[PDB]
RNA sequence: GAGUCCCAUAACCUUUGUACCCAGUGAGAAA
RNA sequence: GCGAUGAUCACCCAUGGGUGGGUACAAAUGGCAGUCUGACAAGU
């Protein structure tokens, strides 16, 4: 990808700036706290991505 | 004993939906003759006793009633006898309609008779949860969970969400936000609540009922009088009052 | 008005009887109560020929209710015997049904016979 | 409401995307965003004829 | 067979789209509970419990106006409120979804001269009474102008070869000013000497002799071959 | 000159004046063709004098035909008459415009000196008056017009098919649909009324297993008794009394509760029986050849399954639902039922004997076997 | 504080017991 | 002493035994299955 430098990124205008998040590092509460479905739900999410891949390939 | 409290209920249950039925194919039947009586009037028993009383649609323009069907739809089905794509019966299928007619009239007598005896069983067996909530609440509520001594040994909190169990547990099994009425709903004082207050009042109807239920269920001097049960409404009703008075409004 | 009602005289009546034979022989002919109203209901046919004298009469007269539904041509022959012996086969039939086909070196007959007994009905 | 469509809300996905289901079939081309008033509803084969479309 | 759809409203108002694999045309059910002529049906639990109430297939091979409607009209005149005069209500089949698109507060005139077809209309017009059946030759408007009042569309599934004229005397009777005409011409029944584009241009000429403007016409082939549907409305004043 | 209207409708007959006649000459004219549909133009055409309203839906009917067939009745003699003057026959006839060129005739059959105009423009005038109709009677009738309109033409199509409400199988469709309801119900309210005794005593229900004849048995056993004489309807009530000495199970509210659920299950079982003694009679009528070969019953089952007499009759033989040598003896069955419910159907008033030969031929083919 | 009136008054499965079974076709059948 | 008003039509053994099951139902405390929170709130 196009990596653009920091010296040249730091000092761009307002609407030119590059929203670059960072990766989050700490194990948060709302990520330790949600849940997760198996078993029927979690191949229910496999067949749905699955088909959607299918059909953007196809598309 | 209340081994046949659960019966009732279920019973209860049952018979209203073969009411419901019966009056059905009653009304599609007789609808070859008079098809807009159906339609306006729509009580099955109002239905039944209107076709037992004429029959016949000339029958009809010439008779009147008033004992059955209120002083203005009288002028709707006299207007509709007078104008009709309804054809004519005969007698011998009018005598089916007429016998299916006192058929469900003497079932909807046995139906009320019932809810006599269950009103009757369960003012001698739970009296004061019958002061407090109310006769067919109540029994539903002993019918669900099985035993009166069974649901007198769980907390209030139970007996107010105990009839979600569904709504209850998928609340849990995901992170949301549970129910807050259950079987209880259907008390008159919840029906009096109206906003989230009801929801208040099923959590305050509940600590009651669980009060009065383990009274009745665990008293050895018990006197079938209502009178903790009776206690116990006030304290609901008065309660109820002082969080009807207060208005989020500003004044 | 009798029951059995667009009957045809004796000139279509052979006209129909031998545009029967050659659709017999060139397979486009399904022969019979049920399996006329098979064909029927199905859609591949042309016009039904029924026969207005067999022993009951509605039992092929449940047909020219289908044939009405479906906007079929539908005619009436005086002889059960003489229509079996059209159909080539060794009983009488009471009724009968062209079938449709494109591929039919009778075509031009058939649909001749059509005009003929729709002008009729 | 939204409790609902979070229930029906993979065949709807499924009929959006119906024309990579099967490799044989080959559907007109539309877009089928989703409508705003729909109903989930279940064909009643009737109990005149058996074991075809049963 | 036991599958699960979603209904979805179509353009045109008072009939809907099943999506599912294959997607079908369907309308809402006016007696729920029993099918016609064999259709399937779909039931849907719309939300005092919710209510199950149903729908049935219109199946375009075996319904003229299903054939148009699936095949792509601009504007049918059959509408949620309507009046309508079937002719040539040759049995249930067409007339029912017709009265269940035109709904509760609407009126379908069902006529038809054949009495095995009339019987059977009547006993589908007690389960569904938005139908009038008129037992009656519709080449005679006299006969029945006592029993229909200022319909709003026209439909005419006649197959006479003086289908024009009956079009234009029933029109002239009951169908009021600018209101829908709808007509089903099968080219192999007016008449087979000529193609069916001379027949359909003849029907059409015919039509606006009797001053009903043509808007839109459409072949319906897949699911009949040689025929037609023909819109116009009833313009009365100034075709021009 | 168009002097004088005659609407005939549901309600009634109507007599109209006309006030301004309209344009001959223009009367294709875009202005002269959409006044009609103006209603504030139309008053300016036409104005009520008479309206005759029917003496029901009897005359109503009566009128109606007459009007189809193109006849003068006496309600049209009697309005015409009060309203139209005693014109000259053979100089200036007054002139009224209906709207049926074949009711003209007899209208100058009864009144010489009217004559008829039906052309367009007088069918133009009643088109008008068609596309107002409740506007231009100025209040002056009962009824709603498009309600006597569903009245009269349900009649009016009744009558001109012969709709006989006999032979009418929705009734045997209502009837066994119904049947099948009222087993079911009979049946569970008997188990729970045995359910209800069995703790009285649990023998009742081994000797005596059929649910009416437990209900009505112990609808007057309530106890003990010991005079075993009017409880046979002796080795089964000789038993019962014996099991009755020797009690061998456990009120008075809840006993006379279930003597109340007994009676109502003994209601239910002579009601039954009742019903299905006249569906054995209207299908006797209804259907006598379908009822001749395979019964009753049977026969309801078969037209309730096919949703009508029609629906069986026109149903192929081959795709009949009937209920080696025992799988095609079901098939000579079911495509000679098929036959005789055509027969039934189609004939308008049905004899038996179609059945009988058809019951003659089956019974043939399986004793042949 | 808090999703029941939307069938826990319900829905569905597996160890055992109860009854069948692996419509179309369209000219043959018998000797 | 025929008939279109309808003829016809999942594994081993030298009639019969041995090898899979399913559907359509009855139980069913194996099941799914597990009965929310817990100390403030309203007013002056």
């Amino acid at each position: 990808g196009l990596k653009v430098p920091k010296a040249v990124q730091k000092e761009l205008p307002f609407k030119s700036q590059i929203h670059q998040m960072k990766p989050q590092k700490k194990k948060t509460y709302m990520a330790k706290r949600a849940v997760v479905l198996g078993g029927d739900e979690k191949k229910a999410r496999s067949f749905i991505q699955k088909v959607l891949t299918i059909s953007k390939a196809k598309d | 004993v209340d081994v046949m409290i659960i019966q009732a209920i279920a019973l209860l249950d049952d018979l209203d939906k073969e009411l419901n039925t019966y009056a059905m194919r009653c009304k599609e039947w007789y609808g070859w003759h008079f098809p807009e009586l159906a339609k306006i009037v729509t009580d099955s028993v109002a239905y039944a006793r209107i076709i037992l009383t004429m029959g016949i649609r000339s029958k009809a323009s010439e008779t009147d009633l008033s004992e059955i069907l209120p002083e203005e739809i009288e002028e709707r089905v006299k207007t509709a006898a007078e104008v009709s794509m309804g054809t004519e019966i005969t007698q011998t299928d009018l005598d089916n309609i007429n016998a299916l007619a006192e058929q469900i009239v003497e079932f909807a007598a046995y139906r009320e008779q019932l809810s006599n005896y269950l009103s009757a069983r369960m003012k001698a067996i739970a009296p004061n949860l019958t002061q407090l909530v109310g006769e067919l609440v109540g029994a539903r509520l002993i019918a669900h969970s099985g035993s009166l001594i069974s649901l007198a040994k769980s907390p209030a909190s139970t007996i107010q969400i105990l009839g979600a169990e569904k709504a209850l547990f998928r609340a849990l099994k995901t992170k949301h936000d549970t129910p807050k009425y259950g079987l209880l709903y259907h008390a008159s004082l919840v029906g009096q609540a109206t906003g989230k207050n009801k929801g208040k009042i099923a959590r305050v109807l509940a600590a009651k009922a669980a009060v009065s239920l383990r009274y009745d269920a665990l008293a050895e001097d018990r006197d079938d009088s209502g009178d903790i049960g009776l206690e116990s409404r006030a304290k609901v009703e008065n309660r109820l009052s002082q969080l009807e008075g207060r208005d989020l409004r500003t004044t | 008005n009798p029951k059995a009602f667009p009957l045809a005289d004796a000139a279509l009546t052979q006209q129909i009887l031998d545009v029967v034979q050659q659709a017999a022989n060139l397979r486009q002919l399904k022969k019979g109560a049920n399996e006329a109203t098979k064909t029927l209901n199905r859609g591949i046919s042309e016009f039904i020929i029924m026969a207005a004298d067999c022993e009951p009469i509605e039992i092929l007269l449940h047909l020219p209710l289908l044939c009405e539904d479906k906007n079929v041509p539908y005619v009436f022959v005086p002889s059960r015997v003489a229509l079996g012996r059209a159909c080539g086969v060794s009983r009488p039939v009471i009724a009968a049904s062209i079938t449709t086909n494109d591929a039919s070196a009778i075509k031009t007959q058939i649909y001749a016979v059509k005009d003929k007994i729709e002008t009729l009905l | 409401d939204d409790n609902m469509r979070r229930e029906v809300q993979r065949d709807l996905l499924l009929i959006k995307h119906r024309a990579a289901l099967d490799p044989k079939r080959h559907y007109k081309k539309q877009r089928w965003e989703v409508p705003e008033r729909f109903a989930i509803g279940t064909i009643i084969e009737d109990k005149s004829e058996f074991y075809s479309s049963r | 067979g036991g599958a699960k759809v979603v209904i979805e409203p179509h353009r045109h108002a008072g009939v809907y789209i099943a999506r599912g694999k294959e997607d079908l045309l369907v309308t809402k059910n006016m007696a729920p509970g029993e099918s016609v002529y064999g259709e399937k049906r779909i039931s849907v639990e719309e939300p005092v419990p919710p209510t199950k109430v149903e729908y049935r297939v219109w199946n375009p091979f075996r319904s003229k106006l299903a054939a148009g409607i699936m095949g792509g009209l601009d504007e049918l005149f059959i509408a949620p409120g309507k009046k309508v005069l079937y002719l040539g209500a040759a049995s249930g089949t067409s007339v029912s979804h017709v009265s269940d698109v035109v709904g509760p507060e609407g009126v379908v005139y069902a006529v038809e001269f054949s009495h095995r077809p009339g019987r059977e209309l009547i006993s589908m017009a007690k389960k569904r009474p938005n139908i009038i059946p008129i037992i009656e030759d519709a080449r005679h408007p006299q006969k029945y102008r006592m029993l229909i009042g200022m319909v709003d569309c026209v439909f005419a599934d006649v197959a006479q070869p003086d289908q024009a004229r009956i079009i234009a005397l029933n029109s002239h009777m009951f169908l009021k000013d600018q209101g829908g005409v709808v007509i089903s011409i099968k080219a192999n029944c007016i008449d087979s000497t000529v193609d069916a584009e001379t027949v359909f241009a003849r029907e059409v000429q015919k039509l606006r002799e009797e001053r009903i403007k043509p808007l839109e016409q459409l072949t319906l082939e897949p699911y009949e071959r040689d025929h037609c549907i023909v819109v116009g409305r009833y313009m009365r004043s100034g075709l021009k | 000159p168009i002097e004088y209207l005659l609407f005939e409708e549901p309600t009634g007959y109507a007599v109209f004046k006309v006030k301004l006649q309209q344009d001959d000459i223009g009367s294709r004219l875009k202005e002269v063709q959409e006044q009609i549909n103006d209603f504030g133009a139309f008053t300016k055409l036409i104005e009520l004098v008479s309206f005759a309203p029917f003496k029901g839906a009897a005359e109503a009917l009566e009128n109606a035909n007459d009007i189809s067939e193109g006849l003068v009745s006496e309600s049209l003699k009697a309005i015409l008459d009060l309203n139209l003057p005693k014109a000259s026959s053979k100089k200036k006839n007054i002139t009224l415009a209906i709207s049926d060129k074949n009711l003209g005739p007899s209208i100058k059959e009864e009144f010489p000196y009217v004559d008829c105009i039906s052309n367009e423009l007088a069918q133009d005038l009643i088109r008008g008056v068609r596309l107002h109709g409740e506007k231009l009677f100025k209040g002056l009738q009962s009824g709603d017009l498009e309600r006597a309109q569903l009245g009269l033409g349900h009649a009016y199509s009744r009558a001109k098919v012969k709709f006989s409400v006999q032979k009418n199988d929705n009734h045997i469709i209502q009837a066994i649909a119904l049947l099948d309801q009222l087993d079911k119900d009979i049946n569970t309210f008997a188990m729970r009324v045995k359910e209800w005794y069995g703790w009285h005593f649990p023998e009742l229900a081994k000797l005596v297993p059929d649910n009416y004849t437990f209900a009505k048995l112990v609808l007057f056993i309530k106890d003990k008794a010991d005079d075993s004489l009017h409880d046979l309807a002796n080795e089964d009530s000789g038993i019962a009394q014996r099991v009755i000495d020797n009690a061998r199970i456990s009120s008075e509210t809840d006993m006379e509760n279930v003597c109340v659920f007994a009676q109502r299950v003994a209601s239910l079982a002579d009601y039954r029986r009742q019903l299905y003694d006249y569906l054995c009679e209207k299908m006797h009528t209804v259907a006598p050849n379908l009822s001749e070969l395979i019964g009753e019953v049977i026969g309801a089952r078969l037209i309730s399954h096919a949703g009508s007499l029609t629906n069986l009759s026109k149903q192929a033989a081959s795709t009949v639902q009937i209920l080696k040598n025992k799988g095609r003896i079901s098939r000579y069955l079911a495509n000679k039922c098929s036959m005789a419910s055509r027969i039934d159907n189609y004939s308008e008033e049905p004899s038996n004997v179609f059945g009988s030969v058809l019951k003659k031929q089956v019974e043939q083919r399986l004793e042949f076997y």
